[PDB]
RNA sequence: CGCGACCUCAGAUCAGACGUGGCGACCCGCUGAAUUUAAGCAUAUUAGUCAGCGGAGGAGAAGAAACUAACCAGGAUUCCCUCAGUAACGGCGAGUGAACAGGGAAGAGCCCAGCGCCGAAUCCCCGCCCCGCGGCGGGGCGCGGGACAUGUGGCGUACGGAAG
RNA sequence: GGCCCCCGGCGCGCCGGGCCCGGGUCUUCCCGGAGUCGGGUUGCUUGGGAAUGCAGCCCAAAGCGGGUGGUAAACUCCAUCU
């Protein structure tokens, strides 16, 4: 029964909840086995980098997101193609790819492609055979300068360009914000009828003469 | 009511030409395990001593199976389509006798899978075709 | 300045450089091919046509066109459907036409 | 390329050629047993589409199931109870056909492994499947791989547990906004995740 | 008016294998209430839950888009946090009730059929010899059987592929 | 910390055999899963609301096609997947 004033209250109480009830008293224990899974990942791949592939520079999708960026799951073709790493051997010297990503703009496809190229850059290669160095690297760079990589490979960042004060030009000051967004909300809500009111009148135009 | 598509079938080689038929494709037989082994093994010891590579011409012979036989229609490198009038699964060879029409091959349609079987040295073959020929067998495949 | 980028109007949206370049290959799938083509064209002459297309053709013979169409909708079931049905039902009676004139 | 022509050719199930090759074959079908080993897929071109391969393990078995929907098994009619499952006829089987005759192909060839299964006629009152099972057992299937998985112990009885293609289709898996009530693999799966409290140590 | 080939069937204590039954905490597929709440009660709720049937594994299921989105776009599955007791459903009453984006744990991708090309290139079984035993494999031989053109294998699969 | 016994996976030289060409450019070709999709109706299910999903029955496809784009429908453009 309600009792003075009080929120109405709607409790999900009501469909036996006591069978299943997720306690977390394992939560130490899990966290334990997962450091330890992740340090003997690590040793399993010796100067590989321990967090894993390369990943790209991503834009976050909707309107609430899109000024972040982030990683993605993997580089795209496009960005292999013209950074020219072949789609196959990609995923064998550590760079995740990603083929049903497509780029519809060239600024987050170059972007990616200077990340390609100074991963490649960065990368020290060993050859199949040390006794035998075929085409990966020189012995001088990769006898002490081979070390696991902690963290993400070329962790993806937010950066901002900052602008210096400028002067405020007359054009500036004589802009009128409100009133453009006010005139460019109601261009777009009617834009389908004038064409439409326009398309009229001008059958109305071709034939008012007979 | 049997739709013609189906009823074709049922009209086949009379016994004389199919006997003429089957008595020119007793001479186009693919070759068997065992003669392949031998034909291989002196290839081997031809190339070992001392000729080469020596293709040698590999011989006309007759192509077999319904999915080779409508490839070799569909580019018109059949001269000639026998086709057996008894495929169980009548859906393997109904749209054949239009195909051919359509692309100009000859076609026949004879009793007997196993008759065609034999050819092949299989127990059942849908359809065989009759490739290039032999010049002395030219005038023989032409009346047929 | 005259105009900025705006989050709202016709030409709303920040601006980047589009990126032009061939379709994706699974864009493609549904196409016609020739092979194909052909192979559909053999099929339709040895089994002709179903029962209910013979009918919409009578429908179109005698030129009852919004009934041929009422009937196809009844039976393929969406009028986008029964539209590109009937262009081919009327296709093949003109087809028949002509080759009936010579 | 013959097989492209028969899949056309059975696109076509309401020509006068079609017509007449399913009304004999649902004859013939209806003169046998439910459950009967075909000597060869009747459909090769549907067979091979969905895992068939004319080799040494594969077997065939042509199943004949009972249309309708599901009567509730009650005495006389009785479901006791409030009128809202008071109902006897015009209920369903949650799962279809093809995935009833699968399931009884596999329980009768207990060592068998049912690959996919396939339309070959129906009645109206039976339908006729076509079922391809394999030999988990046989050294062509055991030799090869890329058939080697159907010979894991976890992939026995597959059309008892809806991993077939006919009984995947009843669970209402897929990717979307039309299949939420699956995510996390199932509807048991969701619901438990959606209905199990989460008392965090810290709450 | 018999002898063969194939097809479709049958028998065998035929040679060699495989299934059955148990457990069932967790998992998968079905079937599926009523007590209860609504201060009555019939839709609703309880609840896709109890009971019932089947099937597994050390995990299972899912899973590499006939996806989300509408952005300057993301990008298989599963799990956690949040979205959110929200959008919505509901005698719009009692009650019920997700998803996307975001942050993390983990992260891995692939294969056929089909279209084609390659002298069926393919596979199983049985005898003989040698190397081995430890889960029965490797190599060679057999004008040794069988499967298979009603289609085996190699290339190849939507990220395109093949051939010059 | 020591000693003893057993078992398992890591590099080198050798062993028995397999193991067969990869990329870029241009040209010429080739490209797809049907009683299925989809539609009507019925019953169940869902938060899915002129119908989220599943199933029975009837109808029953196409190939510049098909599906989706959370209000039923016609026309039109676009996006996205296959
Ligand atoms: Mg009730
Ligand atoms: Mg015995
Ligand atoms: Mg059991
Ligand atoms: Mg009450
Ligand atoms: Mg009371
Ligand atoms: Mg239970
Ligand atoms: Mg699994
Ligand atoms: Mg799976
Ligand atoms: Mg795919
Ligand atoms: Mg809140
Ligand atoms: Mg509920
Ligand atoms: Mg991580
Ligand atoms: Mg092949
Ligand atoms: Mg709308």
């Amino acid at each position: 029964a309600p009792s003075r004033n009080g929120m109405v209250l709607k409790p999900h109480f009501h469909k036996d909840w006591q069978r299943r009830v997720a306690t977390w008293f394992n939560q130490p224990a899990r966290k334990i086995r997962r450091r330890k899974a992740r340090q003997a990942k690590a040793r399993r791949i010796a100067p590989r980098p321990a967090s894993g592939p390369i990943r790209p520079i991503v834009r976050c999708p909707t309107v609430r997101y899109h000024t972040k960026v982030r990683a993605g799951r993997g580089f795209s073709l496009e960005e292999l193609r013209v950074a020219g790493i072949h789609k196959k051997v990609a995923r064998t010297i550590g760079i995740s790819v990603d083929p049903r990503r497509r780029n519809k703009s060239t600024e987050s496809l170059q972007a990616n492609v200077q990340r390609l190229k100074e991963y490649r850059s960065k990368l020290i290669l060993f050859p199949r055979k040390p006794s035998a160095p075929k085409k990966g690297d020189s012995s001088a760079e990769e006898l002490k300068l081979a070390t696991q990589l902690t963290g993400p490979v070329m962790p993806v960042r937010n950066v901002y360009k900052k602008e210096k004060a400028r002067v405020i030009t007359e054009e500036e000051k004589n802009f009128k914000a409100f009133a453009s967004l006010r005139m460019a909300r109601a261009n777009a809500r009617l834009f389908g009828i004038r064409a439409k009111r326009a398309k009229e009148a001008a059958e109305q135009d071709v034939e008012k003469k007979k | 009511k049997v739709p013609p598509a189906i009823n074709q079938f049922t009209q086949a080689l009379d016994r004389q030409t199919a006997t003429q038929l089957l008595k020119l494709a007793h001479k186009y037989r693919p070759e068997t395990k065992q003669e392949k082994k031998q034909r291989l093994l002196a290839r081997a010891e031809k190339k070992a001593a001392g000729k080469g590579d020596v293709p040698t011409k590999r011989p006309p012979v007759l192509r077999a199976g319904v999915n080779t036989v409508t490839t070799l229609v569909e580019n018109k490198k059949a001269q000639l389509v026998v086709i057996a009038h008894d495929v169980d699964p009548i859906e393997l060879v109904v749209f054949l006798p239009a195909l051919c029409r359509k692309m100009g091959v000859p076609y026949c349609i004879i009793k007997g899978k196993a008759r065609l079987g034999r050819l092949v040295h299989r127990k059942t073959c849908t359809t065989v075709a009759f490739t290039q020929v032999n010049s002395e067998d030219k005038g023989a495949l032409a009346k047929l | 300045a005259l105009r900025y980028p705006m989050a709202v109007g016709l030409n709303k949206g920040h601006k980047v450089t589009k990126n032009v370049s061939k379709p994706r290959h699974s864009r493609r799938r549904g196409r016609l091919t020739k092979h194909t083509k052909f192979v559909r064209d053999m099929i339709r002459e040895v089994c002709g046509f179903a029962p209910y297309e013979r009918r919409a053709m009578e429908l179109l013979k005698v030129s009852k066109d919004k009934r041929a169409l009422k009937f196809i909708k009844k039976r393929v079931g969406t009028h986008i459907r029964a539209k590109r049905k009937r262009e081919e039902l009327s296709n093949v009676l003109a087809a028949m036409r002509k080759a009936a004139a010579k | 390329g013959a097989y492209k022509y028969i899949q056309e050719l059975w696109r076509k199930k309401q020509s006068d050629v079609m017509r007449f090759l399913l009304r004999v074959r649902c004859w013939q079908y209806r003169q046998l047993s439910a459950l009967h080993r075909a000597p060869r897929p009747t459909r090769p071109d549907k067979a091979r589409r969905l895992g068939y391969k004319a080799k040494q393990g594969y077997v065939i078995y042509r199943i004949r199931v009972r249309r309708g929907g599901r009567k509730r098994p009650v005495p006389k009619g009785a479901t006791y109870g409030k009128p809202v499952h008071h109902g006897v006829n015009q209920l369903k089987f949650a799962r279809s056909l093809q995935s009833v005759a699968e399931e009884r192909a596999g329980r009768h060839c207990g060592a068998l492994r049912v690959l996919n299964s396939y339309w070959v006629g129906e009645d109206s009152t039976y339908k006729f499947f076509e079922v391809i099972l394999i030999d988990p057992f046989h050294k062509a299937i055991r030799r090869n791989p890329d058939t080697q998985w159907i010979t894991k112990p976890v992939h026995k009885h597959r059309e008892m547990r809806g991993l077939t293609s006919a009984g995947r289709k009843s669970r209402g898996l897929g990717k979307g906004h039309k299949f939420h009530h699956t995510i996390g693999g199932s509807r048991r799966a969701a619901w438990r995740r959606r209905n199990t409290l989460q008392l965090h140590r810290y709450r």
